[PDB]
């Protein structure tokens, strides 16, 4: 998942970078540039991020619980398989952080609805 | 750049009006309706007027509450003649009489900042702190208005928790939303998107009163404004008080 | 206040738990909701107490 | 309800986890019902209050102006009573110049 | 502590609330027909939310 | 439909099928059909009931906008084609007498 | 004819009143209106003088 | 007038009169690279105004009992056309004017394209429809 | 009903009610038990309802202000500004308590349906602006002398862009509509038609609605 | 909605001020508003039995009535 | 369904302007006149506009 | 499901907005209103009316109706074209509508 | 691009004519012709037996 | 929300009944002037020939000495306009409404607080609140 989103943030702060010191106007709505712009590239890799740093957790209680109970875990397939969809769906919820910047309602309604 | 040509020959807008179902806009003085029209640049080195700006807002500036040194009484005077008419200090009574003031209106209002009493558990309503502002939009209730946000520089967000809606002031971006309050109400909010230095001190107050309360305020203190009339009473509110009513 | 006609609507106190105010249709919509979401618990929450 | 619709309850068990709960799950039946009960009533109260409100929103929607328009007559009524007798009085005062004064 | 406490200690106080407190209402209303309602409790304290 | 007679097209029956058949499918005018449809029921049969389906085209087409008196008296064409959208109360107007027309019963 | 319905049509005020006129009235097939109910929410386009000339100018059905 | 005019009037009667007078402030900026041309005289001006309502004459009736705004676009369309290749020519005449006879000569034979090859263009148009 | 003259107004009617016996209609209205105590709430909720305004000793007259949080007004009522004095709800002092609803609509040149989809007007605002500059390049320069700037306004005629103006300024906001009016003046002085520059239509996809004959294209229907 | 309550003021300023405006009105209103100069205020008079009820109930009795005519008349004179 | 798509059916329009620190809020002219021609609901819920 | 979703997202949002990028001479508004419908009267966005009782109490939805209307009072609006009636009594108990087509103003319910 | 003569609106008779004339053309259409009711409907459906 | 997800409806609750004095009289004597069609919105009041006569006169309601009188539409000045005949036609058929509606309000004012209102302090149950 970071593979995926780390060149994402790395372009969307670069585009900060390059607004501030070279005055690009990427996100000045003046002449071309807007600001939903980096809060889109921002939450693209934002979510993923917020689910990169959750399920490990997932694996340290998926360890510790068998271990002490001395039993297999209840479904390792589906869990993973759960994980996986998990982070599938991250990339297609970043927008519920953007609800109401101003976002058209086909792309809020689907935002909420795989959130 | 060019030039404005000497000759220019425009065609006439047919169907803009509809108020009537008649397409010609335009007819000469012999009766006959105009599909085209001549128009000739006489000064060649003249430069264009610039558009007129046809538009006019009542603007209220809603900051926060600022610091009285002092209470200043209410001055009125002749007829700009400053011979004082009528000098005074009002004070709102418990029974909504403005009564005359006996008491030192700049020493109730200093010893009520510096030590005023306090409970764990005073009401919003008697205790704000930064909530408070210079004016407040005052709105009818029970009806649809057309919220047009907008911001100057950055983001902002136009927070009514009584309410339960947030609108998110973008640059650039003229949102509409509608905005409907079903019930009288002054509802308190605050700026919800880090804005800088005063993001905390920036208050809002909104007023959703009967249309009969706000129109009343509407032609006491809107309509007054956006008249561009003189600033006298008996020429500009009363006028409006006497030559639009609803 | 407008004259006696008290337009303030939130009156909430210090140590407030619920909403700011529920004179309004979404916030009293939203505080419905709540309380009968919490009322389809029952089973599950009884299964993880019998667990 | 549950597995008793099912004719091999152990692929069941196994289908859903593998896991066997069902013990519990029964106990939860009896005793989530006896939980719920007064979540439910209290809940009864509250959709009660809830219309409650919405009938007196509709009522200051709808005949709050109607009501004061109604005190608004009402005032201007007694004004016309009082403007008849100043009438009648005034009457008077024509026909006696100064007889009254 | 787990159920018989977490879903009768909210209905109880609101019970108390309305029965000896009215539910905290400002009383010096006019009219009780055009008048907004002041709800019973309806937000548990006893919930994580 | 917020301002006709059905919860959904289906429920209002055949007139609004034609009212359906009559306008292009992004077309409002299917929705002032389908009320000149609802101020059609049980009066086009009859000859003042259909004048008083008429006279209520115009007041729906008043209301909805800002009419000016005689004007909607004073229309040169009160035919209807598939792209004739309700941006002013004579397109309103001639959409409603339209769904008139299509009612039966 | 079961889902027959005015939609708001010629609303007008339905006399209760027993000694009410307007009533009577409108039990008369030849009472005609101030102005018909499509034309009391179209704006005016005579002018002021134009309108109060022909309200002068009017006469009573009866 | 003026003195007869209350505060507000004076206001309205002030507010058109400065409304109007705004080309008069603009006859003081001129800007020195411009290309100036030779103006089509006054005479002139009202001479294509007459022949432009001399085809509106002739316009009229078939327009106005016209009754589809398709068909009206479509008359002024294509006299547009014609009007637009003329007026083309006219302005490469005039703009190229040496001096005032020059103007004359461009805006008269406009003037007579109108009256002349206009007038009959027009007319079979309207025939069509 | 007996008289062929009936609900004919006499010659000469005041409208007056004068010595006029009320208990005629005794039979004609229906007063509740607790009228009386009706009636005093009426008086009390209306006097604490429509009266926002407060008599100034001072001034022996009324006065009002701006409507104030509760704090403000409780424990600042000795620091009021901005009071004004009550001129009254009507200029004759007739009722203002009616219940309001939703005006009619305007009429509609360039749809908010193009770009409904949308929360954001900007193309909306672009393409109501855009309109707009059409119609005020061909009706411009003759406001003042044909419409409503002239000097006799007994002759006023409205600017035929008035209603693609106020629906621009409706979809565009204040920053928005300055842009766009910088934008039109640059477009006016240098009297840029866009039909001057005009040639996408040449490499745009032919549709149904290019055919030659657009008149003959509709299928008017009864 | 949320009304609060407060009785008629009966304040002697208050009450002066709507008695002054009353009489006005009566003196206007009896003969058709054939006056001059109208000064009456029609919406204060609503106000005159809110505020003062005492002063009302002076007005609608018939020796009280009469008592302010004569005194109303003999200001005039 | 009621606190959204419904911005072309309003009693009438306010611009909401946030600059840094303080809210700007301009009613435009039209306004006015919309809030002269607010219908009134007279009667037995019967409106009439003025 | 998300990709079902994501084609009908695609389907109607993108490439509908790549069709129209230049100002166009014929039916300009009507090429428009098209691209602009197949995006904006997604049902998702309107069906709920459909089954307003799960939400609205009998006073909540007297009131709402009203409010609904008046929402939806312009004619210009496909999606108030989809969206369901409100001319509707609320089907527990209806306390202020007797019959759903006698009414004293065409555009109010009352 | 002439007009023609718009006629007067119809009568009743000729409103159910068309309304038969309008079940019957919908009464012809296939269940495996899906073609939602629609003013292009007719033009698809030749467009599309055209095309086949 | 869901099918049954409040788990109760309320539907015991009545709309708020109206118990004003004279609240029908009002609404009927109103719709017969909105059926009148009367331009002057002071025909709303029944007292309105004693309160302003001047309507039955010439109009002129107000004094313009100070304030500048400028009509520019039909929708000005509304109250400053006499009663034309037909108005005053269409004002007579409402006669028996506006009289039965002043008999209500006279004879509400001539009710008085006698102290054998003693339950004064509990109306509000008399008053059907207690829903
Ligand atoms: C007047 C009459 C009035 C009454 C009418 C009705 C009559 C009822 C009859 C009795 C009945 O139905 O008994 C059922 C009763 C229960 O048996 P069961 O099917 O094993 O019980 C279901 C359990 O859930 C056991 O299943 P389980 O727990 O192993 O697995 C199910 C569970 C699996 O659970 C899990 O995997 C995890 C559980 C937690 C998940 C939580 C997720 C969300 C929250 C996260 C936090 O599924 C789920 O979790 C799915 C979602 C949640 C659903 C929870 C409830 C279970 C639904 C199935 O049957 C028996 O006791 C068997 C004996 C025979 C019964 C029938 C004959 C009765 C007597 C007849 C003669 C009488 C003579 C005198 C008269
Ligand atoms: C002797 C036995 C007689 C049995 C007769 C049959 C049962 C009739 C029940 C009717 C209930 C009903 O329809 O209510 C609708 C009624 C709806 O009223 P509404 O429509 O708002 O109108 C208000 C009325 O006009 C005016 O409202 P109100 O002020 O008149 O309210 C009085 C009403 C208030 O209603 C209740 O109290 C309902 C019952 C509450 C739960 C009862 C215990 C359940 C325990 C389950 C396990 C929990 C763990 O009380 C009753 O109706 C109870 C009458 C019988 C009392 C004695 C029962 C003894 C055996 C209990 C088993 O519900 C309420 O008013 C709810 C109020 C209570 C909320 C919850 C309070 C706490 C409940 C739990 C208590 C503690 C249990 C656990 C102990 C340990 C805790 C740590
Ligand atoms: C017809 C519908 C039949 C199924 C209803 C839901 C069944 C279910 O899972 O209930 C348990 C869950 C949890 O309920 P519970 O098991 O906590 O029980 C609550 C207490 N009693 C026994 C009184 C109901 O039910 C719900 O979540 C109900 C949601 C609202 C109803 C609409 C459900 C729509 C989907 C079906
Ligand atoms: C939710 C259940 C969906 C179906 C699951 C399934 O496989 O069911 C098969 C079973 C039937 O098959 P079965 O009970 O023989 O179990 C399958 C056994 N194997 C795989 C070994 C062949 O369906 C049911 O038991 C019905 C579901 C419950 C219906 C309750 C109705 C109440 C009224
Ligand atoms: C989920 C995890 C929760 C973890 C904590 C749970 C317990 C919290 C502390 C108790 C709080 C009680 C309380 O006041 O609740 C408020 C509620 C409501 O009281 P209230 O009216 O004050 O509520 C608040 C009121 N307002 C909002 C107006 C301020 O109190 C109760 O419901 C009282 C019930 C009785 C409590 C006392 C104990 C009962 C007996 C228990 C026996 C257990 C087994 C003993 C075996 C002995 C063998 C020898
Ligand atoms: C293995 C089983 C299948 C698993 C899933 C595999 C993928 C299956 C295909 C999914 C496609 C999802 C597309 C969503 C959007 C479709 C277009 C739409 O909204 O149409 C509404 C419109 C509603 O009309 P309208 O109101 O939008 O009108 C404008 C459009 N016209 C005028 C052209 C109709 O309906 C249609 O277009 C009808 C056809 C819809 C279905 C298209 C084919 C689906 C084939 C599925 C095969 C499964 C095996
Ligand atoms: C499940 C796993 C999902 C993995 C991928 C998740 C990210 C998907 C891509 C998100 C960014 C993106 O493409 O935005 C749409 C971008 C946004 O670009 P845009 O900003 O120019 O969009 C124009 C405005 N709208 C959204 C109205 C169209 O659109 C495209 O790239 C359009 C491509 C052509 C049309 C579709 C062809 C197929
Ligand atoms: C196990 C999953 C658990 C989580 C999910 C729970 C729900 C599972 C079932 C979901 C079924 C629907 C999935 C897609 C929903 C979004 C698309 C949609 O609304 O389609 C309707 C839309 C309808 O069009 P529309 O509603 O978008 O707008 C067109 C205009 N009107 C409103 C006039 C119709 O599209 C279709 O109907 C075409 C669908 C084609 C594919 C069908 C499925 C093939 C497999
Ligand atoms: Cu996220
Ligand atoms: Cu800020
Ligand atoms: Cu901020
Ligand atoms: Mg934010």
């Amino acid at each position: 998942m970071l593979a995926t989103i780390t060149p994402v943030l790395g372009a969307a702060v670069i585009m900060m970078a390059f607004d501030r010191h070279w005055q690009t106007t990427f996100f000045e709505y003046a002449y071309g540039g807007d600001p939903i712009l980096s809060q889109h590239l921002f939450w693209f890799f934002g979510h993923p991020e917020v689910y990169v740093l959750i399920i490990p957790t997932f694996g340290f209680i998926n360890m510790i619980v068998p271990h002490n109970n001395t039993r297999r875990v209840a479904s390792k397939h589906h869990m993973i398989w759960a994980i996986y969809v998990m982070a599938y769906m991250g990339y297609l919820v970043w927008g519920h952080h953007m609800y109401l910047v101003g976002l058209d309602h086909r792309s809020r309604t689907m935002y909420s609805t795989i959130t | 750049p060019g030039e404005v040509l000497p000759l220019r020959i425009i065609k006439y807008p047919l169907g803009l009006e509809t108020i009537h179902n008649n397409i010609f806009e335009n007819t000469n003085n012999e009766g006959n309706v105009e599909l085209f029209r001549l128009r000739f640049n006489s000064n060649s080195s003249k430069m264009q007027h610039k558009l007129v700006q046809d538009t006019i807002y009542l603007t209220l500036k809603q900051k926060r509450y600022n610091r009285k040194k002092v209470v200043a009484p209410q001055i009125k005077y002749y007829k700009k003649t400053d011979l004082v008419k009528y000098t005074g200090k009002p004070y709102l009574s418990n029974d909504k009489l403005l009564k005359q003031s006996i008491y030192d209106q700049t020493t109730q209002y200093k010893l009520i900042k510096k030590n005023k009493k306090r409970g764990e558990l005073i009401p919003v309503t008697l205790a704000r702190r930064i909530l408070r502002t210079k004016k407040t939009l005052v709105l009818p209730a029970h009806v649809n208005i057309t919220l047009i946000t907008n911001s100057y520089d950055i983001v902002h967000s136009w927070f009514i928790p009584g309410l339960g809606i947030k609108l998110d002031c973008v640059p650039g971006r003229s949102t509409h939303h509608t905005f409907f309050i079903d019930n009288v109400g002054f509802y308190y909010g605050q700026c919800a998107e880090i804005c800088g230095r005063y993001h905390h001190h920036m208050p809002i107050r909104v007023c959703a009163l009967p249309f009969e309360h706000f129109l009343l305020w509407w032609n006491t203190f809107g309509l007054p404004k956006m008249l561009n009339t003189v600033s006298r009473k008996r020429f500009e509110t009363h006028y409006e008080l006497r030559k639009y009513s609803w | 206040m407008w004259g006696n006609l008290w337009t303030e609507a939130s009156y909430q106190l210090n140590f407030n738990i619920g909403f700011s105010s529920l004179r309004s249709d979404v916030l009293i919509h939203l505080a419905q909701w709540q309380y009968w979401w919490w009322f389809w618990f029952a089973l599950i929450w009884s299964f993880y107490y019998f667990i | 309800m549950g597995s008793v619709w099912f004719r091999n309850r152990y692929w069941w068990y196994r289908s859903l986890y593998d896991d066997y709960v069902a013990r519990e799950a029964k106990l939860a039946f009896g005793i989530a019902a006896f939980i719920w009960l007064p979540h439910y009533y209290w809940g009864i109260h509250l959709n009660r209050a809830f219309e409650v409100n919405f009938s007196h929103r509709n009522y200051a929607h709808e005949w709050g102006p109607r009501r004061n328009r109604l005190a608004h007559s009402l005032e201007f009524e007694q004004f016309d009573m009082i403007l008849e007798n100043w009438q009648d009085l005034e009457d008077e005062y024509a026909q006696r110049g100064d007889g009254m004064l | 502590i787990v159920l018989t406490w977490g879903w009768s200690s909210f209905q109880i106080g609101g019970y108390n609330y309305e029965r000896f407190d009215d539910n905290g209402e400002r009383r010096n209303t006019l009219y009780w027909k055009l008048s907004p309602v002041e709800f019973p409790q309806s937000k548990l304290w006893n919930r994580p939310s | 439909m917020a301002q006709t007679a059905h919860q959904n097209r289906y429920q209002g029956g055949l007139c609004y099928a034609q009212c359906n058949e009559l306008f292009s499918f992004w077309n409002p005018s299917i929705q002032q059909c389908w009320k000149g449809c609802d101020f059609g029921v049980g009066r086009v049969n009859d000859p003042e009931g259909r004048i008083e389906a008429q006279q209520m085209c115009k007041r729906w087409a008043a209301e909805l906008y800002w009419t000016y008196k005689g004007e909607l008296d004073t229309i040169k064409d009160l035919r209807v084609h598939a792209d004739m959208y309700p941006t002013t109360p004579q397109n309103v107007y001639r959409a409603c007498l339209a769904g008139v027309r299509r009612q039966k019963f | 004819a079961l889902n027959k319905r005015n939609w708001g049509y010629n609303a007008h005020y339905k006399p209760e009143l027993e000694r009410s006129m307007k009533k009577v009235l409108y039990a008369d097939p030849n009472y005609k209106f101030p102005i018909e109910w499509p034309e009391r929410y179209m704006a005016e386009t005579k002018t002021l003088e134009q309108v109060m000339d022909e309200e002068e100018n009017w006469e009573y059905y009866k | 007038n003026v003195e007869e005019m209350d505060t507000i009037q004076k206001m309205n009667y002030e507010a058109t009169v400065n409304m109007g007078r705004q080309d008069l402030i603009t006859r003081e900026y001129t800007f020195y690279s411009d290309y100036e041309f030779i103006p089509i005289q006054e005479d002139r001006k009202q001479q294509m105004e007459d022949a432009l309502n001399n085809l509106h004459k002739i316009i009229h009736p078939t327009v106005t009992q016209l009754k589809k705004k398709a068909n009206v676009q479509e008359i002024q369309d294509r006299v547009f056309r014609k009007l637009q290749g003329w007026e083309g020519e006219l302005n490469t005449c005039v703009f190229s004017a040496k001096n005032v006879r020059d103007s004359n000569f461009c805006a008269d034979r406009f003037t007579n394209r109108i009256n002349t090859e206009g007038v009959e263009f027009v007319k079979q148009i309207l025939r069509e429809y | 009903d007996l008289p062929a003259d009936y609900g004919k107004m006499p010659a000469g009617y005041n409208f007056l009610t004068r010595g006029k016996d009320w208990r005629e209609y005794d039979k004609d209205f229906i007063l509740r038990t607790d009228a009386v105590w009706e009636k005093f709430q009426l008086e009390h909720f209306f006097r604490n309802y429509m009266k926002c305004f407060f008599f100034d000793h001072g001034l022996k007259k009324y006065q009002m202000f701006e409507p104030e949080d509760m704090y403000t007004v409780v424990f600042e009522g000795w620091a009021l500004d901005d009071l004004i004095t009550f001129p009254g709800f009507t200029p004759t002092g007739r009722t203002n308590s009616y219940q309001i609803g939703l005006s009619p609509r305007q009429r509609t040149v360039v749809p908010t349906q193009t770009f409904y989809q949308m929360q954001d007007y900007y193309m909306l605002c672009g393409l109501r602006f855009e309109r707009w500059f059409r119609c005020d390049l061909v009706y411009h320069d003759q406001r003042h002398t044909k419409f409503d700037q002239v000097k006799n306004q007994k002759n006023y005629k409205t600017y035929p862009c008035y209603r693609e103006y106020y629906e621009a300024q409706y979809a565009c906001q204040d920053d928005m509509f300055d842009f766009l009016m910088e934008l039109a003046y640059a477009r006016r002085a240098a009297d840029n038609f866009e039909s001057d520059f005009a040639s996408h239509e040449l490499t745009t996809l032919p549709t149904f609605y290019d055919t030659p004959k657009a008149a003959e294209r509709k299928t008017y229907t009864y | 909605m949320e009304v609060k309550y407060r009785g008629p003021s009966d304040d002697k300023l208050e009450c002066e001020f709507l008695e002054n405006n009353l009489l006005s009105c009566l003196r206007e209103k009896s003969v058709q508003d054939n006056v001059a100069k109208m000064t009456c205020r029609p919406e204060f008079l609503v106000w005159f039995f809110l505020e003062c009820p005492t002063k009302a109930a002076v007005y609608h009795d018939p020796k009280g009535l009469r008592n302010i005519f004569i005194q109303d008349k003999i200001k005039q004179k | 369904r009621l606190i959204e798509w419904q911005n072309e059916s309003s009693l009438f329009t306010v611009r909401v302007r946030a600059r840094q620190w303080y809210w700007i809020y301009k009613f435009e002219l039209k306004n006015f006149t919309d809030i002269l021609s607010t219908p009134k609901n007279i009667g037995n819920n019967r409106w009439q506009i003025n | 499901v998300c990709g079902i979703y994501v084609i009908h997202v695609i389907y109607n949002y993108m490439i509908p907005y790549y069709w129209v990028s230049t100002p166009l001479k014929n039916d300009e508004f009507t090429r428009l209103r098209m691209k602009d419908y197949i995006a904006s009267t997604v049902l998702e966005e309107v069906y709920g009316i459909s089954y307003a009782e799960w939400g609205w109490l009998p006073h909540d939805f007297a009131y709402n109706r009203m409010r609904g209307l008046a929402g939806y009072m312009h004619p210009d609006d496909p999606r108030a074209m989809c969206t369901s009636t409100f001319h509707r009594k609320h089907k527990y108990i209806e306390h202020e509508v007797e019959k759903v087509g006698d009414y004293h103003h065409m555009t109010y319910p009352k | 691009g002439f007009e023609t003569v718009v006629p007067a609106p119809p009568t009743r008779d000729d409103e159910l004519r068309m309304i038969k004339a309008t079940e019957e053309q919908f009464l012809q259409q296939p269940r495996y012709k899906l073609y939602m009711n629609e003013a292009h409907r007719i033009a698809k459906m030749n467009h599309g037996d055209r095309h086949n | 929300m869901a099918l049954f997800f409040m788990a109760n409806t309320a539907i015991s609750v009545p709309s708020v009944l109206d118990t004003s004095p004279c609240m029908k009289q009002m609404l009927a004597y109103e719709d017969c002037v909105l059926d009148a069609n009367v331009p002057q919105q002071e025909v709303i009041h029944p007292q309105w020939p004693t309160i302003w006569p001047r309507l039955l006169t010439d109009g002129k309601l107000l004094e313009f000495d100070k304030v500048p009188f400028h009509p520019e539409n039909i929708y000005n000045y509304t109250y400053m306009r006499p009663l034309t005949k037909k108005n005053k036609q269409y004002l007579y058929e409402c006669e028996e409404e506006r009289f039965v509606f002043k008999a209500c309000l006279r004879k509400v004012i001539s009710l008085k607080k006698t102290d054998k209102h003693t339950s004064w302090d509990t109306a509000e149950v008399a008053n059907l609140q207690l829903t």
